[PDB]
Order: C-alpha cells, then structure tokens, then sequence
RNA sequence: GAACAAUAGUAAGCACAAUCAUAGCACAUAAAAACGUUAGGUCAAGGUGUAGCUUAUGGGUUGGAAAGAAAUGGGCUACA
RNA sequence: AAUGAGACA
C-alpha cells in the first residue's frame, strides 16, 4: 500500500461511480439503503395476498345473478333453513342473555 | 396407509377414470401434469401468481358448468394467452354451451387482463378406465 | 334430443394438405385428427385407451401445426424478410479485424401477463485491447485503472453495467465507460512520477 | 372476507408499511451513519419511533394465501405445507413430482 | 368461429344464426357485468398495459355543474343528461361555446332527441315539428354554415 | 374466503359420517337414518335471486324473429317464481 | 380447384440504415420433459437449415431441485414426503446472423414455443469503435 | 450524475460527506425513476432547513 | 374346498410380483405395500354435522406470560 | 414369570 495505489484506487472509483473518499464499514450501509429496494416496497411483500375481498364479492354477485352456482354456499343455506325449522336460530341484537 | 388423492377399492361396481385410477406417485411416470406453465422452472419468477390463478379456474369452471363437467381441466399458458381445455357431458343444449363459452372468454379476459382460449370436447358419458 | 354428428375424419381426403387443417397451435381434437393414436398404461390384459375422450392426448403439447411439410412452406415464405451476411466476414479472425467491439444483451420470454424481467437490463461489452491505440505507458495505466475487469491471458476487457433501468441506457453508459477510460489513460498527470519500485509490473 | 381475522390484520399491516416505507428509509439513513453528529441522531431516533407501530417491516408475517397457516409455508409458492401437497398430489402443479433417487 | 366439437358444430343455416348470436349475447352479458361493478376489475397485472381490457364508465365521472363536465356527457352518448345540464348552464348565466352547442345539436338531431341502442337500462316521418333540435337552433345567437 | 369453500361431494361425504369407525362393530346405535339431499335436483341455469332474464339460458334467444336482450323481472313476478320452487 | 388468387400482401420497406450484425446468437430452452425439447430442437434445426444459418446444437447438463415436507398434519416427524422439480436444458447456437434475419427467426421460434418451456437469447452484437475512440482525440 | 442537485449544501462539512453517500447510492439504484430520486434530495434539503438550531450546537457551523 | 404317477374347484379385480426413478446393464437403495386392527393422532391447516355464545365464549389498542427445589429423555463438546 | 378388561354388537 503506497500513495500511488491510493490515487489509482480513488481515480478508478471516481470514473465507475463508487465512493471516492474513505468510508467506514458502518457508514457504507447508507449507500446500501438507497442502492437496493426497501423490503416494504418489493412486489413480493405488498402484493403477497390475493385480494380475497374482490374474489369473494365477485362470486357472491354472480351467484345471485344465476351465472355461477356454488355448491358450498347452497349447503350452508340448506342447513341454515333446517335450524330455523327446528326452532334454533340466531337471535337479534340485544336478545342473548339480557332476558 | 397413504391416502393422498386415491380412490379406495370397493368391490367392482364403482367406475374410475384414468386420472383418478393412478396414485400420486405415478405423476411424471404414467400421467402428466394437468397444468403447464413457466413459473415452476429453475430460474423463473412469478410462480405464486400462476398458482392462485390456476386454483380459481378449477373453482370457476366447475361452477360455471354444473354437473356437465366430466373431469379436471387442462390449463396451458403460451406467451400471454391462456388456453383452457375441458371435457363436457352432453347435458345442456348447444345454445347454452355457446352462451357459457362466450361468457367465460370475455369475463376471464377482462379479469386477468390476458386473452383466454376455451376449447371444449364433448363426450356422451364419463370415460371409464377400470372396474365397471 | 340432439345427436352426435360423425367426425370429420371420415370426410378427410387421403391427399389433402394437413397444415390447412391446423394453421396455428391448437389442442388435440380427436375428431380433427385422422390418426388413430392410443396412449395410457394398458389394463392387465387389454390395450391402451382410444383417442376419443382421452386426457393423456390432451395434456401433451402437440406438434401437428409444425409438420415438416408445413415447416418448409412456412420458412420459404419468410425468406423475403432477410438479408445476407457479408461474404468477406467468413473467418472469425476477420470479424475481429473489422469489428473489435462485441456487445452481449439478453431478452427473456416467459408465460404470463407480464414481460418485465429485471435480469434483462444487463449489458456486457467486451473489447480486445490489441485493436486500440494505447501506448506503452497508456496501456499500463489502463490495466492498473480498470482492475480485475482485464484478463492478462486473453487480453480482453469486459465491462458490465447494471445500474441503468433499461438496456439502451446501460448500452450508452457502457460505451461511455470505454471512451472515458481511454481518454484518461493518456493524461500523464504530475503525481504519476511518484512511482514506487515495488509497484512496477516488470 | 379473508379466511381469518389474522389474515385481515396482516393486510392492514402490509398496507401501512407501504405508505411509510420511503419516509422510514430516509430517517433510518441518518441513524445508520456515524459521520453525522450524535445530537442529530438522537433526534432522529425520537422521530422514527413516533411513527405508527404497524408501519414496521419486521412485524410483517408470511402466511399461506389459502388457509393462513402462520408457519410451514414455502416462500416460493406462498402456500402452506398441507395445501401444497393437496395441489401437487393431484398433478395440478407443473413440474412437481414425487422425488425418487 | 364455432367449436370443432361435433356436438357443437352447426348442422344447418338455421343453427348458424342461433349459435353465433348466442355467443354474441355472451360477450354482451359479460360486458354488462364488467360495467355494472367496475371495482371488481380495477386490478391490473398486465405488462405492457392493455387499455382494451379495462372496464369502461358511462356515468358522468364529474357530478359538478360545469362546462367541462358537460362535454363528458356529450361524448358518452348521453342525451337526457346533456339536455338537462345544458339548461342548468344557461340558467346559471355562463356562456356556452358555439361549437359545443353545435355538437350538442348533432347528438340530439341524429337520434331525434332520444337515447341510442343499449344493452339494457319504419313507415311514417320520424321527424317531429315539436322537437328540441328546432328549438335550440332558433335560440342560437350565431349560426354558421355547419 | 372464496378459496375456503369445497365441493358438494366432499361436504356430504363428511356430514353423513357413514365411513368412520362408529359403524364397524355396532358402536353406532343412532338407529336414525341420516338422509342425503342432492341440492342440484332443482336447477335453472341462469335463474337468480335478483331475477335476471339472460337471453339464451332461461328465456328464448329469438322472439317473433327478434333476438331478445338482457332484462330483469318484476317484483311480483319474481315472488311467484320463488313461491313455485 | 377454386382457390383465392394472390392472397399475399406483405411489405418490406428497405430503408437506408445499415443493418445490425450479430457475431453469435445463443438460444437456451429450458423445460420439464425431454420429449418436447427433443421435438422442438428438430423444428428449430429444420427451419434454421432452410434459412441457411449453420447452427450447432448441444445439451447442457441438467440440474434437479429437491425439497422435503412433513407427511401428516400433526406430529409424526419421522415420516417425510419429498418432491422434485426437474429442469432439462437444450442450447442452440447461431453464428453469423444478420439483424434482419435475427428478427424473423426469433419471432418465428418464439410464437411456436410450447407451453411447458421457456428460453433465453444471448445476442453478441458486434460494431466498430466509438466516434471518440476512432477519431483521434489525444 | 446527481451533482447539480447538491449546489446548495455546505461544501466542507460532514453534510457533503453524508450527501455524496446518498447520491452514490441513488446512482446504483435501478428501481427508482429520476423524478423520485430528486424527491429524496429535496427532502434532505427540507430536513436540514427545518433543523438549524441543532446543527449550531453540534460543534461545527454549517450553512 | 388341497393331493401332479392329482382325490372339487374355476376365470377375472386389488396387493405382492413385474415395470418405473437414481441418465448403460446388473446389484443395491429408494418408491410401493390391499382389505382390516388400535372408537390410535389431528374440531387449533381448512371445511363441516350436532350443541353453545350474540352490547359477548365476538373485534381492536397498550403492557405483560416471570421462575427452576428437583426428576428424566434426545443431543453437541469433552475427559487427552 | 404372581396379578389386570369397566358402558363394543
Ligand atoms: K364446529
Ligand atoms: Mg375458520
Ligand atoms: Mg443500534
Ligand atoms: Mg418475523
Ligand atoms: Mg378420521
Ligand atoms: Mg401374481
Ligand atoms: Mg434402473
Ligand atoms: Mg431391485
Ligand atoms: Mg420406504
Ligand atoms: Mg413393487
Ligand atoms: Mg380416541
Ligand atoms: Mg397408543
Ligand atoms: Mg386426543
Ligand atoms: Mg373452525
Ligand atoms: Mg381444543
Ligand atoms: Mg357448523
Ligand atoms: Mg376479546
Ligand atoms: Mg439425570
Ligand atoms: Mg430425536
Ligand atoms: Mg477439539
Ligand atoms: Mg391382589
């Protein structure tokens, strides 16, 4: 390591665009923070979950429009009807145990 | 005893199609994959988005054609276009089949923002490979 | 009720041209294929299943639209959209003599609704240093300046750029590095005379 | 409706993180550098901790998109281990086969 | 246009009109759902973007009373909304460009101050003496060749 | 929660519970025959609660030589149709 | 006997811009099944020979990805079910290909790509020295 | 090259040392557009302008 | 419900077998292993029968689940 | 190498 090598190391860094002046090991992280995409903005993170609200709502409307027939939802409705017939249904608001 | 995607033996009176008659360890040995796409290659990304889209079509096609669907769909993805191959029983009148074909092609294309191809092959009944 | 018409295989001619039936890639239609093809593992004492109502013949990517008869017809029509490679550039050695810069770029195709691959922005520029006008002093400085990008055995200089989002920006940036590294190897700055006897390459 | 209340909480958490992702990055740059004065770094710590709790990348939890199993989830397919076998054993995933060697 | 499956192959010229129009009604049926609930199709994963697959809008995106919002109703094949809004603009006292007035007349004249043919909501002179086209034309302060 | 739903055959195969260990050695003495009801016995592809008349599925495509369009159903008419089911 | 007479209407405007010369073009197709890639190579070679490209075909070594998952849904960690994803490779090199011939060959190749495979193209474009380097500037 | 955006900064204090690290990092960033990069530079101008009294007691006077 | 110098058994289905994978074969290892047994394990992967809650056994925010007297299992590092 | 089973047909 000589003064000649220091100039060459800095001169090469200037042309290729790296940091010219000496930088600490911990101080290089700020370069890494902006060089890479932050974790919270990657497409794998914020788009991880498919939008179940649109998936559920769309098939809900198509079910009522007769274009999509869902067996599973029909099963719940058929059993729910039988519970009402047997006399065991869901009470309204303010009817659980206050009476 | 393994139970993954198997149909149990019950005398000799239950028909079984070719897909259901083979255990899952026979995949890539006797039967191929029902879906083919780039997502599950070695150095390719975008594999989770394809999987969720694949599952939705398994639930949409099964519900759009109630009872008249023969067996599982076959999904092929070439370029940005999506091809769906189905086996449908002779249940609905041909007027309703073309209505549902036209309805499915437009709705899926405007939902996934990609062109969709829907090819149908009609069979008189479910194809039986063993038993019966 | 509605009946099933006989398949068009019966009405298919013996000498009809196949590619007219399948112009584009289409799934295996049992009625549209005259070939009696059977696939699937046979029963203990039996034969593999027929071509009608069989899923195994539907999963396979068919090559009926790329028959060798159709390939010659397809390719010959495309011969209009072509231009010949210059005959003088026959030997690879002459290519280096007349063109000393080669640039590597990559394009990726995948099945999906999006084409954006972040690995397609890379540009690799390789230059043979023996074809340049470097002096004895200028060439030595360039090697000491570029670092490990220069191979001492093959005398090739490889510059790889990834920071620019697009391949065209990287290509313009890659050529910018090549020209600024050459105009700088000829500037014998004052401090260059402070050479140490341990830093000499020879 | 998401499959569970836990899944709904994660969506809110991811959404909040995205809004404050850039603002956190700018402030966090001051803290992680030792060349700035120590007085300024102490003020930055107060501001970065004053941001809403849900806007933290570490609080993001990777679940299954189908059954919302908090663990046993492959990162590539974003699916639980049980659901992955259910899809793969039926041949519904391309290129996935039982390993034999 | 028709499927290659024998059960779906048309067998007569009568079937061709019935089969093809059934498929055409399917596209209209789906597009009605797309336009009815725009919020279920706003998600975009198409790269490059495809503007021919995004849902469209027919209701006026601007509910305010202004000249700029008035032009939106004119271009969206809306007649009743345009005529009601134009009257409010005139009562508001704000000036209206002649070309916009001419453009409003062209929409009303072509359909006879009526709505066009939509998916869902010969003999004799169709033109009527008591029509809005003549009424607005007389009210025009300046009348050009067009 | 659309992905959370299952097939009709899967639901009935579990609700009936006619394959467990209870009905093996007389352990199950319920003596009441649980009955399976095919929920697709009454189906009109196109019919819905909102009552949309889709040309091609329920109503005929062509009416007096004129192809019908999408239309809804009156409230009184829809009530009677549901009362029929 | 009845055929549409002269149903061809493409135009190829020959401009004045010099064409781009590619030293060598590399195509690497990756897929799950060898049989598809074996047939695809034959299609690519047959089309390449007719255009006069003098291509060479070689098979890079394959790589296998393996991972292990639990078997049951509760306890029983001594029993595992494994899986495997196999990616088979095939490379088609193109040498001395002009830019105009490159565009048609690639797009014809890409449109006929099977659904179960994908490919990567590495084009080694060649060109002369930059103006600053060529023109003497100290 | 983002030097033209650093004209209004103290040329000799630690601000230049810190800012040139930010600009060097932004140069290597492929995922961010040019207009977004200027927003980061502008925010630092905003942040150092709002907090002026703290820099006076830091020990070095910075413009 | 079998006697091969044969005395009531017969041909198919599932399993074993054969085949396939581990880039030659072979061997070896993987993989496979039916019908049943233990009301074996899992309502907390998810779904669901029946029973229960509904201004509460539901939802959200903040903070906190410490600690090892002692006993034991499977491991890493050693006692050169 | 003395002992064990309850509300399973
Ligand atoms: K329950
Ligand atoms: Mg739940
Ligand atoms: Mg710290
Ligand atoms: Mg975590
Ligand atoms: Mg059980
Ligand atoms: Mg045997
Ligand atoms: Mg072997
Ligand atoms: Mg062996
Ligand atoms: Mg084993
Ligand atoms: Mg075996
Ligand atoms: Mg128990
Ligand atoms: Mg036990
Ligand atoms: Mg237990
Ligand atoms: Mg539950
Ligand atoms: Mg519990
Ligand atoms: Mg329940
Ligand atoms: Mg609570
Ligand atoms: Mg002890
Ligand atoms: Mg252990
Ligand atoms: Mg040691
Ligand atoms: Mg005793």
């Amino acid at each position: 390591l000589s003064e000649y090598a220091v100039r060459m190391s800095r001169l090469s860094a200037r042309l290729f665009g790296e940091v010219a002046r000496p930088t600490d090991s911990k101080s290089m992280k700020v370069v890494k923070l902006f060089s890479e995409q932050p974790l919270a903005k990657r497409k794998e993170t914020y788009d991880w979950y498919p939008n179940h609200n649109t998936y559920f709502a769309l098939m809900g409307t198509l079910r009522f429009l007769g274009l999509y027939r869902d067996e599973h939802q029909d099963f719940r409705d058929e059993q729910l009807r039988l519970k009402k017939l047997r006399g065991k249904g869901k009470p309204r608001k303010g009817e659980g145990k206050r009476a | 005893k393994n139970r993954a995607a198997r149909v149990r033996v019950s005398k000799g009176d239950k028909p079984v199609t070719y897909e259901e008659a083979h255990a899952p360890h026979y995949i890539a040995h006797r039967k191929g994959w029902l879906s083919l796409h780039t997502g599950n290659l070695d150095g390719e990304d975008h594999a989770a988005e394809r999987t969720v889209e694949d599952v939705f079509l398994r639930k949409f096609m099964l519900g759009t054609f109630p009872g008249c669907l023969a067996d599982q769909l076959v999904l092929k993805r070439r370029a940005n276009q999506l091809e769906i191959c189905a086996l449908v029983l002779r249940q609905l009148p041909p007027h309703k089949f073309y209505f549902l074909v036209g309805y499915s092609e437009t709705l899926l294309s405007h939902f996934y923002k990609c062109p969709v191809h829907l090819h149908l092959q009609t069979v008189p009944s479910k194809v039986v490979y063993k038993y019966i | 009720r509605r009946k099933a018409l006989p398949p068009r295989t019966e009405k298919m001619a013996v000498d009809q041209d196949w590619p007219s039936v399948y112009p584009v890639a289409a799934p295996f239609k049992p009625s549209a294929v005259p070939l009696p093809v059977r696939m699937g593992y046979p029963v203990k004492r039996g034969v593999p299943m027929a071509k009608e109502g069989n899923l195994e013949l539907l999963k396979i990517p068919n090559f009926l639209h790329l028959t060798p008869v159709a390939i010659k017809r397809h390719c010959e029509a495309l011969k209009d959209f072509c231009t010949e490679w210059p005959a003088a550039l026959d030997s690879d050695e002459k290519c280096e003599k007349h063109f000393p810069i080669e640039i590597d770029t990559a394009d990726y195709v995948s099945a999906g609704p999006s084409i954006r691959n972040p690995k397609a922005r890379v540009v690799t520029l390789r230059v043979k240093l023996s074809s340049l006008n470097l002096d004895d002093h200028a060439k030595k400085k360039l090697i000491k300046l570029v670092g490990d990008r220069y191979c001492k055995s093959t005398d090739v200089l490889t510059i790889k750029t990834d920071r620019c989002p697009l391949k065209r920006q990287n290509y313009d940036y890659a050529v910018y590095l090549l020209t600024v590294l050459y105009h700088e190897s000829w500037k014998t700055e004052e401090w260059e005379k402070k050479k140490t006897e341990a830093d000499m390459e020879e | 409706y998401y499959v569970d209340w836990k899944m709904l909480r994660d969506v809110k958490r991811r959404k909040m993180a995205y809004e404050y992702a850039d603002e956190r990055l700018r402030i966090n740059s001051l803290r992680k550098n030792t060349i700035l004065p120590k007085d300024l770094q102490e003020v930055a710590d107060e501001e970065i901790a004053s941001l809403p709790r849900d806007s933290c990348p570490v609080r993001i939890r990777n679940r299954c998109v189908m059954t919302s199993r908090p663990r046993g989830v492959k990162r590539r397919w974003r699916l639980s281990r049980i659901v992955f076998r259910h899809l793969a054993d039926h041949g519904q995933l391309s290129g996935v086969q039982r390993a034999m060697w | 246009v028709f499927q290659d499956d024998p059960y779906l192959i048309p067998t007569s010229s009568v079937e061709s009109h019935s089969f093809l129009l059934a498929k055409k009604s399917g596209e209209n049926a789906a597009k009605f759902i797309i336009n009815s609930y725009p919020k279920y199709f706003q998600k975009d994963i198409a790269e490059p973007h495809i503007p021919c697959l995004m849902p469209e809008y027919f209701e006026p995106q601007i509910e305010d009373v202004s000249e700029a919002a008035l032009q939106e109703r004119i271009k969206l094949r809306k007649v009743k909304a345009s005529v009601d809004m134009f009257d409010q603009l005139l009562q508001a006292g704000t000036t209206v460009s002649l070309e916009t007035t001419n453009s409003l007349l062209d929409l009303l004249c072509y359909y006879g101050n009526q709505e066009p043919s939509a998916n869902y909501n010969h003999l004799g002179v169709t033109w009527r003496t008591k029509n809005n086209a003549e009424r607005i034309f007389a009210l025009m302060p300046e009348k050009n060749a067009h | 929660s659309f992905f959370t739903k299952l097939t009709a055959d899967e639901l009935w195969k579990g609700a009936l519970a006619e394959s467990g260990a209870g009905a093996r050695k007389g352990r199950g003495k319920r003596t009441k025959k649980k009955r399976r009801k095919d929920l697709n016995r009454g189906q009109i592809i196109g019919e819905g609660r909102h009552g949309f008349l889709w040309p091609g599925l329920n109503i005929p495509l062509m009416r007096n030589g004129a192809v019908q369009t999408i239309a809804q159903r009156s409230k009184e008419d829809q009530e009677k149709v549901e009362a029929d089911m | 006997v009845d055929v549409p007479k002269d149903m061809t209407k493409p135009e190829i405007t020959i401009s004045d811009e010099p064409d781009t010369l590619y030293k060598r073009l590399s195509v690497l197709v990756k897929g799950h099944d060898k049989a598809v890639l074996d047939s695809y190579e034959y299609f690519a070679v047959l089309a390449a020979k007719e255009l006069g490209i003098s291509i060479k075909v070689h098979e890079p070594p394959r790589k296998i990805e393996r991972f292990t998952l639990l078997k049951s849904v509760h306890i029983f960690k001594k029993h595992r079910v494994q899986y495997e994803m196999r990616t088979l490779y095939r490379c088609l090199e193109l040498e001395h290909l002009t830019g105009s011939t490159a565009d048609v060959y690639l797009e014809y190749i890409q449109r006929n790509l099977p659904e179960g495979v994908a490919m990567e193209v590495t084009k080694t474009k060649l060109e002369q020295l930059p103006e600053h380097i060529r023109k003497p500037i100290w | 090259f983002l030097d033209k955006y650093l004209q209004d900064f103290p040329k000799q204090g630690p601000i230049r040392h810190f800012m040139e690290l930010v600009t060097c990092g932004l140069s290597k960033n492929p995922y961010l557009s040019v207009k977004q990069k200027v927003e980061h530079i502008e925010w630092f101008r905003n942040y150092f302008n709002e907090k002026r009294v703290i820099l006076k007691e830091s020990g070095i006077q910075l413009n």
